RNA sequence: AUACGUAGGGUCCGAGCGUUGUCCGGAAUUACUGGGCGUAAAGAGCUCGUAGGUGGUUUGUCGCGUUGUUCGUGAAAACUCACAGCUUAACUGUGGGCGUGCGGGCGAUACGGGCAGACUAGAGUACUGCAGGGGAGACUGGAAUUCCUGGUGUAGCGGUGGAAUGCGCAGAUAUCAGGAGGAACACCGGUGGCGAAGGCGGGUCUCUGGGCAGUAACUGACGCUGAGGAGCGAAAGCGUGGGGAGCGAACAGGAUUAGAUACCCUGGUAGUCCACGCCGUAAACGGUGGGUACUAGGUGUGGGUUUCCUUGGGAUCCGUGCCGUAGCUAA
């Protein structure tokens, strides 16, 4: 065991791809905020955290429209261990040419491409979903 | 594809609507080993399209080159396909595959031009593209390259799709960048419609 | 592939695959020709092609072809060897320029008229 | 093997306190005494060639816990080191 | 012969026009951008672990990494933008951007990381049983073979497609009994287990290996990988001393055959077995490195425990097959 957030994203990818309408997860604050912003922009339905094995657990509902179709298009951690990634205010990448959204853990907290561009600080980007 | 320019006293030549640009990429001779002999047939890959953009792909396995061409044309008529774009650009860079063939596509500055390989040039210009950038790799072939072209094209959609998926509108979905590009596209379309109205 | 292992080592190209070996990548060398005996080309290309072995000034002993129909070079000649690629012959990757140091241009060559040392017809 | 009674008395002896089986010193003592046991089983089964792997695995686990003993507090590390006479 | 050579006749370029030499890209043909390792190139024979990388949940600190900011800063030409001129152009001048940097001050505390820690899910220890061909060591067995011993008892036996090598006729084959020898354990003996892998099976005894299962009892991140390095590691072969019943290389006769050296027979030396050693290579392969989190099933099948009928059925965790979802593969 080396990487928890990559396993977070891998479980999201498999669970959404394998047509499951929910996924369960240990609640470390990192993935908590990742799914929080995910529902904030609406690629998932709704996340709720309750009590579990010694920590807590976050349960995520994936947003499916009129059919079994996922608002999520895909997930991929970029700033992985061994290849951790930093970015600045100017060259803030635009997800899917700007269509999608990203995660950038700013010194001021957590922000996406557009938010950080409106503000202008950088330092650590993460996965992006479109 | 021999002696196609004919002017006779017969009835007609089968002209119809759908003033579609046609293209054929390649035909390889196909050898069936009958007991002690070789029968030779043809395999045509036909790509039909419109300057509006909508595309069709057909595949005629016929022992005759004109029969193969006709079979490909009618399969493309059966197997059509639609592509969304932005003026003369692509809505977003994409990658497509056919089992060994990889194709990368990217929007370009207006008027840049369709810079694409021989097969890709055909598969693209049959659509409504005028200015995008693209390339391909792998498969050391053309059938898979053509097949992957449509695979990449399939990953194309309007910003409305991500707007509905997010529930949130454009902006994050379609930022000013594309916003102004699609505004130019639709404004040119509206101006053309107004001009054609009179 | 193990980014850290890349930091440890890696990322070198395969092989130069050198072509010219006269010396210095010379656009041409000059030397003494010998062994101008004609040998056989490949069986499908049944013919006989006139060649020679030249010791160039580069102190290497290479094999040069004699293009054209007629030849002027003989033993102890100041032949100017250029690089070439003759897939018709085994191990022959050189030519000798006509209308040059030693070998007179090919007689009455008119389709090329620049190669084969064929000067302008008056 | 580590007989259910000798391991218990060893845990009482060198363990941090009662019921604290699995504490680093406790496991160190247990595996150390197991290693001492196998020391002569190998010397009589000179060609066992099969229990030596478990010997090495337990030795490695002992060291992998010794490092954790040292990092938390060098004092307890030295205490156990001169208690068991290691090196 | 529109491919050669020759003529027109055409293509194009032009004081040029082609040839050679070299570099970049095309090449993704080193795949950071932007590659792979079952069958195409590619998982060492297998273990542990130094260096190294590498990290669980959570509290506060530091702001090194990292980012934000001000300034010094990065010669001119560079190169470009813009202006002017050189008859135009080439060319030059002018000013910008540019010079992506480094350095200094100032900031941020999301993250890594450092410090102080803390927690038990990770890991590791206990309790209680489960499978045993896991190994080693010491003891024993007789089948059976051959030889040897006493018989009875024959001219045949074995040999092969047939033969003839070989022997008997002295008693061979055989039959019975006995003794000697050396080696291995048929049946159980199989997706069934065990073992890191090579490997494991007659029985007993001793020591020992590891795994799985239910209680957190406990430690309190003690995790993983792992270059160097470490040993183990099929068979053969050689060193040292024995064994040898048989087999048996090598080497012997006979036999098909043109040739036998080969297939076949007629024997047997080292080896084959043991003891202590050497070596390290096998097609030492799931041809699939170690480890970890997710993705329809179904069905054989080893160990366990529980839960549900009256053994019956379920669940669960671990081993072990096949088919089949998604998805993947060039197939």
């Amino acid at each position: 065991m080396t990487d928890p957030i990559a396993d977070f994203l891998t479980r999201l990818r498999n669970a959404n791809s394998a047509y499951h309408d929910e996924v369960t997860l240990p609640h470390s604050k990192l993935k908590a905020n990742i799914a929080e912003i995910l529902k904030r922009e609406g690629y998932i339905s709704d996340y709720r955290t309750e009590d579990a094995r010694v920590g807590k657990s976050l349960v995520v509902q994936l947003k499916y429209g009129p059919s079994r179709e996922r608002s999520i298009a895909g997930l991929r951690r970029v700033s992985k261990p061994g290849l951790r990634v930093y970015a600045k205010s100017t060259n803030l990448p635009r997800v899917l040419g700007g269509l999608g959204v990203a995660i950038i853990s700013t010194s001021s907290g957590l922000l996406t491409d557009r938010q950080a561009a409106r503000q202008g600080v950088g330092g650590e980007v993460l996965a992006y979903v479109w | 594809r021999g002696r196609r320019d004919d002017r006779g006293g017969r009835g007609r030549d089968g002209g119809d609507k759908s003033n579609y640009i046609e293209r054929v990429v390649s035909i390889n001779r196909v050898s069936k080993v009958v007991k002690g002999g070789r029968r030779f047939s043809f395999t045509a890959l036909v790509i039909v399209g419109d300057g509006k953009g909508m595309v069709g792909v057909g595949y005629g396995k016929a022992k005759e080159v004109p029969a193969a061409i006709a079979k490909g044309v009618e399969e493309a008529r059966k197997n059509f396909f639609r592509v969304p774009l932005i003026g003369s650009t692509i809505t977003h860079p994409v990658q497509g595959e056919a089992a060994a063939g990889v194709v990368m596509l990217r929007p370009a500055s207006p008027g840049t031009g369709v810079i694409a390989g021989g097969a890709a040039r055909a598969v693209l210009e049959c659509a409504g593209v005028h200015d995008i950038l693209a390339k391909s790799l792998g498969s050391d072939n053309a059938i898979n390259v053509v097949h992957a072209t449509v695979a990449a094209l399939k990953l194309l959609q309007r910003p409305e799709e991500v707007a509905a998926r997010r529930g949130l509108p454009i902006e994050d979905v379609a930022p000013a960048g594309m916003l102004k590009a699609r505004r130019e596209s639709e404004a040119l379309a509206a101006a053309a419609a107004r001009e054609g109205s009179a | 592939p193990t980014i850290q292992q890349l930091v440890r080592k890696g990322r070198r190209d395969k092989i130069a695959k050198v072509k010219t070996a006269a010396l210095k990548g010379s656009p041409q060398r000059r030397g003494v020709c010998t062994r101008v005996y004609t040998t056989t080309p490949k069986k499908p290309n049944s013919a006989l092609r006139k060649v020679a072995r030249v010791k160039l000034t580069s102190q290497v002993e290479v094999t040069a072809y004699i293009p054209g129909e007629g030849h002027n070079l003989q033993e102890h000649s100041m032949v100017l060897v250029r690089g070439g690629r003759v897939k018709d012959l085994p191990g022959v990757r050189y030519k000798i320029i006509r209308g040059s140091l030693d070998t007179q241009g090919v007689k009455n060559r008119k389709q090329a008229r620049s190669r084969y040392g064929a000067k302008k017809e008056k | 093997a580590l007989t259910a009674e000798q391991k218990k008395e060893i845990l009482g002896q060198y363990g941090l306190h009662d019921t604290d089986t699995g504490s680093p010193e406790a496991q160190v003592a247990l595996l150390t005494k197991r290693i001492q046991d196998l020391t002569e089983h190998l010397k009589v089964h000179k060609h066992d060639h099969h229990s030596r792997r478990g010997l090495l695995l337990l030795v490695g686990r002992r060291r992998r816990l010794l490092k954790y003993v040292a990092q938390v507090d060098v004092a307890r590390y030295r205490s156990l080191i001169e208690r068991l006479g290691l090196r």
